[PDB]
């Protein structure tokens, strides 16, 4: 005989898609990047909670980390054709739960559709 | 676990753009110069844990120097920034070094060039060699595309903890959670940002 | 799909 | 309360500042940056200084005296000619003082090095206002000091040092040539002294800390002085073997070897041969013997990053390279030196296998100095054979993606590695590729690395070689195909395939069967879904057809037709499932082939045939759109007509001159187009706001008219026949754009009018003088308009306005002729806006403009017009170019500055301005415009610069005036004065230099 020499894994991938955040800043009447990398749906195997969980590349820090509400409502921005826009009441991607107008967008109206799509699908599975 | 970081480089150069990219992830089109300095914290997560980074940002104007190289006083590494579509900011190099190494005889210095995601680009790749005889690290960048963005924390990173194997790490996402009196409030809000466009609509992103 | 079958029959006449 | 130390007219608290000043290093948050904005009032407060003696003197914090001789620096930088002589003299003895007893306290020796710098930096700066014609004890006393105490000594090298980079390092920019030339001749003359000390203190040992001090003092000694003081002493042999030995001298001693393989020497002389063949012997003795071996893998250690091996390896690296490229061929005669020369490049060859970009790019600069020697220099190649065979295995492994400066550099290297062996490179090239296919170095990124060394070498070789290699590669490049299961691996592979093939034309063209395959297949993949094929196939087609076009074009053996009409049948069926991009490069790539036809009436037949598609789509649009306009509200539309006018574009950009058959196809419904859609643009900002400009709909409109200025602005630049662009292309486009353009609100103006114009003119502008001057009417003055408020706004629209007026200027200035004398005095008000800029692309233009605007008005010669534009206009541009030279905010631009000021003195000492450039009544008549000239710029610069003496002004403007037929002596003579205005009491004399 011889001897020899993330807090995302109890969760599941149900959509993904790269994607551009924007939060907005009012007293500035300014969008704000928060972000840009993969925007991913998580369902929770214990809860079958859905959350929208969003890093930014290279570094790999969380810009959106937020239940997709029922309540939510995906709005058009006036100046594109593949984003949405929509309230956030309770989002802790830096710390405390902090209320947020985020705008998101995509590579094309295709990806912005599912997107939209894929949101509406998780807001009725939190629903249960 | 918090290191000094002193970023110096000419003005305009892109110094205080790049360090917001890295606090807030936005990108800031407008030029305000900086007056003094701005000293900011930045963290980072890696599989040595978290290194934190005491960012003094420097004023490039001179008319705004404030105490120009009392900033750099124990700073235990630097940045050197200039902009690659203009050749002055590359020829005072030299001149930032010079006042740095006076006061930080033995540190990691990264030398940047910025703004390469312009095309008309002047200071030639060939023409950058200031850093091999100096010591320092070398990397093109865009604080507007993040372009190697993250490439100077990281070499710096490496450096200052003294581990080449130093990699940045997913943080930990927290499980997150879920009035009447504020349903027209945020109503408001939401009105006059869908009507307010997104910046950039012409990116890929 | 991906089948260089052709290149090779004309590569091996020449 | 941190404010107290604001209020001068009370006692300083030390104490208060030294809770300041650590609030600000030591605190953080609301408080850091309150004490922060107080530190620099204090600091920029013009009678701090005075309170500067009782910082050094009674405060504790190392922090706060670093503080007090920042605000002393900028006192003596730029007042100390200004104070009482006494105060000269306290500064000095309190500076000397206070360093000397820094340096007897052991323990502030010891740890206040950033105080003792700062000091010592503060000292030479007094020493470049008082030395030596104020204090010419100031070296030898220097020498005595250093024998007395080491810590002394020691601080005297820092000293030293210091100086002599402030006089011969970065004097340039901070003092006047004069001034730069006294203190360099003053080190020059004394230089025999520190030399002997520094010598003294290298032999005797034995302070590490005074070691490093002197050799770094020496370093920078290296840059200037004469050769002799380093070879007719025995300072090389001290250098190379026993500062090599102690890795606390080994960084700095090879740093100072390095720059003396940059001395000035005198390459007849046997003996410094031997000497500089020595100290390298030497230094890779040492290396050998205390660092490592010539076999030990630096890449590893380089990688581990323990300590300062980094450093050293990157230091190793400039040593070698530094010297080789200078004095290798002193070691490749010698049959006794022949071992010496191989390791050195052997250590090379091993440091080039380190991952570190920017290190491998310069071991890769010295390589191609090599072997760019080895290919002209004769019976040479054959001495470097085991390196040469070494460095094709290096190159290969690390060739890049084609950084593209990398690999251009990377290819050239192995260019000449294949001719100065090509056996052995088609050895390696197919050893690798065996491990490839037998899966031992099988990888995405190691197959991919190896296709394109392989590429990189094409047209090299023989063609009869390179064919057989070819076949060989591709061959088993194939094979390699049918290994790999899943599409993953199989589209990696199958990409390198069709990159080789692309990188031979030679072979293609030669093989017309095996070429006519290789296209066949493209249009397989451009069906395929898989991430990249289709980009990759598009890619290929077009690189292939850039290089084979003619072979295209004619009707080769064995077929019934060219084969461009065979790609043209089917084209709707090749392009069905490609993106509108990549339909785009099909479109433009089948415009390249065309185009070599040179029958006429077959290349626009082949134009007509290719163009079916999108004409047909056209005639379709063009028809339903019209009746009624609604059809443009939907976003289809949009799209498919800008896919349209992109695709004449593509087609355009590689035809020229021959698209014009296809364009007088459209030309007229496509103007007729650009009308209806700014009509609608301009419905929508109406009926929406100016927020409609960032609407989707109205993006696809906009995109649709900017296409239009696309494509006619591309033909017209490159159309051979410009009776037609005048007659038939021009007044339509004038009429269609001008109008439309001045009419809309700013934020609907598209910039790409701007630039469409300045092509126009470019081209046929001499031949249409009514149009030019129908375009300044409509845009000149609404533009000027829209980027006369800042800076900021508009960027796009500014950088085109001055390329046009730039264009204008040239090609049509009598446009500006026309001018009335209000819109003409707007013509130079913008000028001189655009010097303001710092935006480059706008001061350039401004500062070219100006300089064209005076030579147009010189040829004019003595006329009213001429005559007129000098009293109203040459003040202005002579002061405006002063303004920007010397505000410290445009330096980017001097040299254009220089010359066009240099220009408008030069017209009145060559008498080329006829009339009098002053009023009747403010000066005596008969008075030259020369005289009136100096007294103008006297009185200017008097009033900007109210700390200029007198002669100073004047001694400046004598000597700048004199020298206007010089620019280089000129623009010595402006920067001498830019150094003078950053200080009090400069030396009129010093503009006497040239
Ligand atoms: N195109 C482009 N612009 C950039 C980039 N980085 C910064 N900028 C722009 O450059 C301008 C100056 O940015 P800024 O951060 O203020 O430079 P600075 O070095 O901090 N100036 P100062 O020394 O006066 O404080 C801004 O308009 C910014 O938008 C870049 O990477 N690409
Ligand atoms: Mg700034």
């Amino acid at each position: 005989h011889f001897e020899p020499v993330t807090m995302e894994e109890d969760e599941e991938v149900l959509y993904k898609v790269r994607a551009k955040l924007f939060r907005f800043d009012a007293d500035a009447k300014e969008w704000k990047e928060r972000g840009t990398g993969d925007c991913k749906f998580l369902k929770n195997k214990k809860t079958n909670k859905v959350r929208i969980l969003m890093r930014r590349d290279k570094t790999l820090k969380i810009c959106a980390n937020h239940i997709i509400a029922p309540e939510y409502t995906l709005k058009p921005n006036v100046g594109s054709d593949r984003s949405w826009v929509y309230a956030c009441t309770a989002d802790i991607a830096e710390g405390e739960a902090e209320a947020f107008t985020f705008a998101i967008r995509f590579g094309s109206k295709e990806n912005a559709d599912k997107f939209k799509e894929e949101f509406e699908k998780a807001q009725e599975i939190n629903k249960k | 676990v918090q290191f000094k970081l002193v970023l110096v480089g000419d003005g305009g150069t892109g110094k205080t753009t790049f360090v917001k990219r890295h606090l807030t992830g936005e990108f800031e089109k407008k030029y305000v110069a900086t007056l003094g300095v701005e000293v900011h914290p930045l963290v980072f997560h890696t599989n040595r844990g978290p290194i934190k980074f005491n960012v003094w940002d420097t004023a490039g104007q001179e008319k705004f120097g404030g105490l120009r190289d009392g900033y750099y006083i124990q700073a235990q590494c630097a940045i050197i920034m200039f902009d690659v579509t203009s050749r002055v900011t590359y020829k005072n190099v030299p001149n930032w070094h010079r006042d740095l190494v006076r006061v930080c005889e033995n540190i990691p210095i990264v030398l940047c060039g910025n703004k390469v995601d312009i095309k008309d680009r002047k200071v030639k790749a060939k023409s950058i060699v200031f850093h091999r005889k100096k010591n320092l690290q070398y990397y093109d960048i865009s604080a507007k595309s993040n372009y190697n963005f993250e490439k100077p924390f990281l070499w710096l990173a490496r450096k200052l903890i003294g581990d080449p194997n130093l990699e940045f790490v997913a943080m930990p996402a927290l499980a997150p959670p879920e009035d009447p009196a504020l349903a027209a409030q945020y109503e408001h809000d939401l009105e006059v940002a869908q009507t307010t466009a997104l910046p950039d609509e012409d990116d890929d992103l | 799909s991906f089948d260089m079958n052709e290149l090779a029959l004309k590569l091996a006449g020449l | 309360s941190m404010e107290g130390i604001l209020d001068f007219s009370n006692d300083l608290d030390i104490a208060l500042l030294d809770q300041v000043v650590s609030t600000f290093y030591q605190g953080s948050g609301v408080q850091q940056k309150q004490a922060q904005e107080i530190l620099t009032k204090f600091q920029d407060n013009p009678d701090a200084w005075q309170k500067a003696d009782q910082i050094l003197q009674f405060s504790t914090n190392p922090q706060s005296k670093f503080i007090a001789l920042s605000i002393l620096d900028k006192l003596i930088t730029r007042k100390w000619k200004l104070l009482p002589n006494d105060h000269r003299i306290g500064i000095r003895n309190f500076v000397v003082g206070m360093i000397i007893s820094m340096c007897q306290d052991d323990e502030v020796f010891k740890t206040q090095k950033n105080l003792i710098n700062k000091s010592d930096l503060t000292l030479v700066q007094i020493l470049k206002q008082e030395w030596p014609q104020n204090w010419p004890e100031f070296i030898p006393e220097l020498i005595g000091s250093s024998s007395s105490s080491v810590n002394v000594c020691e601080n005297n090298m820092i000293v030293l040092k210091l100086l002599s980079e402030e006089v011969f390092d970065f004097s340039a920019e901070q003092m006047t040539q004069a001034k730069a030339l006294h203190l360099k001749n003053s080190m020059s003359k004394e230089f025999e002294q520190i030399f002997k000390l520094c010598f003294q203190v290298l032999e005797q040992g034995s302070s590490s800390s005074l070691i490093v001090a002197t050799l770094e003092s020496l370093l920078r000694y290296l840059h200037w002085i004469p050769y002799r003081y380093i070879y007719e002493t025995n300072i090389l042999e001290l250098l190379s073997t026993k500062f090599m030995t102690s890795p606390d001298t080994r960084a700095i001693t090879l740093k100072c070897l390095t720059e003396v393989s940059n001395l000035k020497i005198p390459q007849d002389n046997d003996l410094i041969k031997r000497q500089t063949v020595l100290f390298f012997q030497n230094t890779l003795q040492q290396i050998a013997t205390s660092v490592m071996p010539v076999t030990a893998d630096l890449k590893a250690t380089y990688a581990n990053a323990n300590g300062n091996d980094q450093s050293f390896l990157q230091d190793l690296a400039m040593f070698l390279t530094t010297y080789l490229a200078r004095n290798r061929a002193l070691l490749e005669s010698d049959e006794s030196l022949r071992e010496l020369l191989l390791n050195a490049h052997q250590y090379l060859i091993q440091l080039s296998k380190i991952e570190e970009r920017e290190l491998f790019k310069t071991t890769l600069d010295y390589w191609h100095n090599l072997v760019a020697d080895l290919f002209y220099e004769p019976l040479k190649k054959h001495i470097y054979e085991e390196i040469c065979s070494q460095l094709r295995l290096v190159i290969i492994e690390n060739m890049v993606r084609p950084t593209i400066q990398l690999y251009k550099s990377e290819r050239e290297v192995l260019v000449y590695l294949t001719h100065l062996n090509v056996i052995d490179t088609e050895e390696i090239m197919i050893s690798k590729l065996a491990r490839q296919i037998d899966g031992s170095e099988w990888s995405w990124h190691n197959i991919n690395t190896l296709s394109w060394a392989i590429g990189s070498i094409s047209g090299t070789m023989s063609e009869d070689t390179e064919k057989r290699f070819v076949v060989t590669v591709i061959k088993d490049l194939l094979g390699l195909c049918e290994q790999k299961r899943g599409k993953d691996n199989k589209a990696v592979v199958a990409s390198d395939i069709m990159y080789v093939v692309g990188q031979y034309p030679r072979f293609l063209k030669a093989h017309w069967n095996f070429l006519r395959t290789v296209i066949l297949k493209l249009f397989e993949f451009m069906h395929e879904t898989h991430e990249g094929v289709q980009d990759m196939a598009c890619d290929t087609f077009i690189k292939i057809v850039q290089k084979c076009k003619y072979h295209f074009v004619i009707q080769q053996p064995r077929e019934s037709e060219p084969f461009i009409q065979t790609i043209i049948r089917d084209i709707q069926k090749t392009t069905a499932d490609l993106q509108p991009q990549q339909v785009h490069t099909f479109y433009k790539a089948c415009g390249i082939i065309i185009s070599e036809e040179r029958s006429v009436a077959e290349r626009n037949r082949l134009l007509s045939d290719l163009m079916q598609l999108p004409n047909m789509a056209w005639d379709t649009i063009v028809e339903q759109s019209t009746a009624n306009p609604t059809l443009l509200l939907d976003s289809e539309t949009v799209k498919i007509i800008a896919n349209i006018i992109k695709t004449n574009v593509a087609v355009c950009t590689s035809m020229g001159a021959d698209f014009y058959p296809q364009l007088g196809h459209i030309y007229y419904n496509m103007l007729q187009l650009y009308r209806a859609v700014s009509s609608m643009i301009s419905a929508q900002v109406a009926a929406e706001g100016l927020i409609a400009t960032k609407t989707p709909k109205v993006r696809g409109l906009r995109t649709i008219k900017k296409e239009i200025l696309k494509l006619v602005e591309t033909y017209i630049s490159k159309a051979r026949n410009l009776d037609d662009v005048v007659k038939v292309l021009v007044e339509p486009l004038l009429n269609a754009v001008l109008e439309d353009y001045m009419n809309n609100v700013p934020d609907a103006r598209d910039a790409e009018v701007l630039n469409c114009m300045t092509t126009v003119v470019e081209k046929v502008g001499h031949m249409i003088p009514q149009g030019v001057i129908l375009i300044l009417q409509s845009v000149f003055e609404c533009t000027l308009d829209m980027i006369n408020k800042d800076f900021t706004e508009y960027p796009e629209h500014r950088v085109e306005f001055y390329k046009l007026l730039k264009v204008i200027n040239e090609k049509s200035f009598a446009a500006f002729l026309e001018l009335p004398p209000a819109a003409f005095k707007l013509f130079v008000d913008a000028i001189c806006w655009a010097f303001k800029h710092n935006n480059r692309d706008v001061e350039v233009n401004g500062l070219q403009i100006a300089l064209d605007l005076v030579k147009n008005i010189e040829r004019m010669g003595n006329v009213p017009f001429a005559n007129e534009f000098h009293k109203n206009y040459f003040f202005i541009f002579v002061s405006e170019t002063f303004f920007v030279l010397t505000d410290s905010d445009h330096k980017s631009g001097f040299s254009k500055q220089a010359l066009l000021l240099m220009k408008l003195i030069s017209l009145v000492y060559d008498n080329k301005i006829s009339v009098p450039l002053y009023q009747e009544a403010e000066v005596p008549q008969g008075t030259s415009n020369q005289v009136y000239l100096s007294q103008y710029l006297a009185n200017m610069l008097s009033n900007a610069f109210p700390h200029l003496t007198s002669e100073q002004i004047a001694s400046f403007l004598s000597a700048l005036t004199k020298q206007c037929k010089d620019l280089v002596v000129f623009k010595g003579t402006l920067r001498d004065f830019l150094v003078q205005i950053k200080e009090v009491g400069g030396d009129p004399t010093d503009y006497l230099f040239a």
